[PDB]
């Protein structure tokens, strides 16, 4: 498994900006915001307890304007042809991917406007494919995605 | 002011059932929109709409324009409403405890003829069919045995939705006219009505227009409307648009001085005076989306090496065969999109199988235009197209369409370019200009009518494509003899800006 590239279609500080990704991660810059804003958008993409909490007014790029956000990411699910890891990887969902040799596999958000209750609503959909992706089944409080990443955030 | 004004402030006020008879396209969705925007913002109760439409993509264009709402609104196809709404909640308690409560509903393999042998397929083997005649709706008339039968589907669609919005009723089955008006008289629901009286009807085979003529003669309970939906912005363009030779002048009023109608050319240096609205009168902005239509697209040309010489890039879009008035112009032109641009969506033609409500379907299609792929001009078209045309039936509305479909991909490029990308300063001609609005336009005063002097319908489409600004220059002697006439017999002198 190997972290390929993440999209913010809109965030409270991005506009239009794609990151490359691979496994162990460094960033770092001037910006601090720029840099605790991707941050808090990996925690609300993979974390439950901010996702549970919602989108506020802020977390727009303006207060009003182009109230559409997607968080996009990839995943590289398939792997080496000599390594039985591949079966193990998928078989945790089984209808998102309709073809068994597809390769990347997609997590992506999706947020509702906030003129109307004043609130979020966090949509999370997965899939193989950028169309009909299909929504994270959730039986309870707890979705599918939830028994898979476990996040630990550390901050001293 | 005049039969533009006045049919929007009555519409907007009114609180009955409405019954809109619209004119031939070009923007009955507007009004659509714009009542729907007002109803919902006068009414604070928790009661939500519906608007109903045939195409699933002209459902995307209304929830576009409308924004987003969590007032829970129904947007989408009238096999959507049915489906969702009556159906599926309420199978199991109308029709049995044993009734399945899911199905996938495929309208592609079953053709069977009875009511009763229906709710064997539904039963036994998961799968909602239809009828085999076209004149027939099992899903319509299902949701209405269901509705007569059960009393806690009369409990929902009543304090739930307000007003149902309909469209396209020209076109509609003796089922969807049944529940419609079933919804009208005992369970008190109000209406919304738009589309045009016969005139060429196309679209969900099967038409039946005394469904809807029969609902303007001898119905009573119904704010009948009359051509209604502003094809033009503002006034002015529209006292020139209302001229022609006679009939409509006695609806024209002017005043002492015209606003969006500048004249003033006399030799004509194109590349100069055009530059001159932009800059030294601020008339013309470059930025939006400037339409110039001219006849003769050899001449076209002719301007756009000129405009290449000085850098204006100007596009041209000629007449395609498929652009003849045919009831598979809309379809037809959707596909050539999904094989020439390279990279186009499938779910965007799958955006337009007339109900729509197609899922893994698509996949089945998607094979058939994939066999498309292949250059292969002799003897692959023919037998493909007919395999695409046998899956969704409309059949035998060929011979002369396939011809045509040949020859706009005849050695797969008839001029390379199409309509695939978004562009400006584009030209049309007569041939393929209607149907579409402009808003900006410098046609020069549409010289070489008055050979003829006949023909009112060739000079009202280069008026009324036109939004709110329209320029009508003097160019031409005969046309000035021409216009001349209409000074004295329109009986006000004012034609003409001057201060």
């Amino acid at each position: 498994m190997k972290f390929s590239n993440i999209t913010i279609k809109n965030f409270r500080n991005f506009e239009k900006v794609n990151i490359n990704l691979d496994n162990k991660n460094v960033i770092f810059g001037m910006n601090d915001i720029g840099k605790t804003n991707f941050l808090y958008a990996l925690r609300f993409l993979l974390d439950k307890e901010i996702r549970k909490f919602g989108f506020n007014k802020s977390d727009y790029h303006k207060h009003d304007t182009s109230k559409k956000i997607e968080i996009i990411l990839t995943l590289d699910l398939s792997n080496y042809e000599k390594d039985e890891d591949t079966k193990k990887l998928i078989s945790v969902v089984k209808g998102a991917r309709t073809s068994a040799n597809a390769d990347v596999f997609y997590i992506a958000l999706e947020s509702k406007y906030d003129d109307k209750e004043l609130y979020g609503n966090i949509i999370l959909k997965w899939g193989s494919e950028l169309d009909n992706l299909i929504d994270i089944p959730g039986r309870g409080n707890i979705n599918a995605l939830d028994n898979v990443f476990k996040v630990i955030y550390i901050n001293p | 002011m005049i039969e533009d004004e006045m049919s929007r402030e009555q519409i907007i006020k009114d609180g009955g059932n409405i019954l809109v008879t619209a004119g031939a396209g070009s923007g009955k969705t507007t009004i659509l929109v714009s009542k729907i925007e007002a109803d919902l913002k006068e009414n604070k109760t928790h009661y939500s709409i519906a608007a109903v439409t045939f195409t699933n993509k002209a459902a995307k264009e209304i929830e576009g324009r409308l924004g987003y709402s969590s007032r829970g609104n129904f947007i989408g196809t009238n096999d959507g409403f049915v489906e969702s709404e009556i159906i599926r909640p309420f199978i199991k308690d109308a029709f049995g405890n044993d009734y399945p409560d899911n199905f996938t509903a495929e309208y592609f393999d079953n053709q069977f003829a009875s009511y009763d042998k229906g709710l064997q397929v539904l039963k036994y083997q998961n799968i909602l069919g239809t009828y085999s005649n076209p004149k027939k709706n099992f899903k319509f008339q299902l949701a209405l045995d269901i509705l007569k039968k059960s009393l806690v589907a009369r409990q929902y669609i009543f304090s739930k939705y307000f007003k149902i919005f309909i469209d396209e009723y020209q076109d509609s089955d003796k089922d969807m006219h049944n529940l419609f008006m079933y919804l009208k008289d005992q369970l008190k629901i109000k209406l919304f009505i738009v589309g045009d009286p016969k005139q060429s009807i196309y679209i969900w085979r099967g038409a039946e227009p005394e469904n809807f003529n029969g609902l303007i003669e001898n119905s009573t309970d119904f704010n009948k409307y009359h051509l209604t939906s502003n094809f033009r912005c503002c006034q002015d363009i529209q006292n020139y648009s209302n001229l022609f030779n006679e009939e409509t002048r006695s609806l024209i009023k002017e005043k002492n001085e015209v606003q969006n109608v500048i004249s003033i050319a006399d030799d004509m240096p194109i590349s100069d005076i055009l530059l001159k609205l932009t800059e030294e009168k601020q008339v013309l902005n470059i930025e939006a989306e400037l339409v110039i239509l001219v006849r003769r697209r050899n001449q076209a040309i002719e301007i756009m090496k000129e405009l290449n010489e000085e850098g204006f890039n100007f596009i041209f879009i000629p007449q395609t065969p498929l652009d003849r008035a045919t009831p598979n112009a809309t379809l037809l032109k959707e596909v050539i999109k999904y094989v020439k641009n390279d990279r186009y969506s499938i779910y965007d033609l799958a955006a337009e199988i007339v109900g729509n409500l197609s899922s893994r379907e698509i996949k089945e299609i998607q094979k058939i235009i994939n066999e498309l792929l292949v250059p292969n001009i002799n003897q692959v078209l023919i037998n493909q197209v007919l395999i695409n045309l046998f899956a969704k039936l409309e059949i035998t509305l060929d011979t002369r369409e396939i011809t045509a479909f040949t020859e706009v991909m005849m050695t797969n490029e008839f001029d390379i370019a199409f309509d695939t990308n978004e562009y400006l300063h584009k030209i049309f001609t007569v041939h393929s200009a209607k149907g579409l609005e402009f808003n900006q336009v410098i046609i020069t005063a549409s010289d070489y009518n008055v050979h003829y002097n006949r023909d009112t319908n060739e000079h009202y489409v280069a008026t009324t494509r036109a939004k709110d600004k329209l320029i009508v220059i003097m160019d031409n002697k005969k046309y000035s003899d021409y216009i001349e006439t209409l000074m004295k017999e329109l009986k006000i002198k004012n034609i003409i800006k001057s201060i």
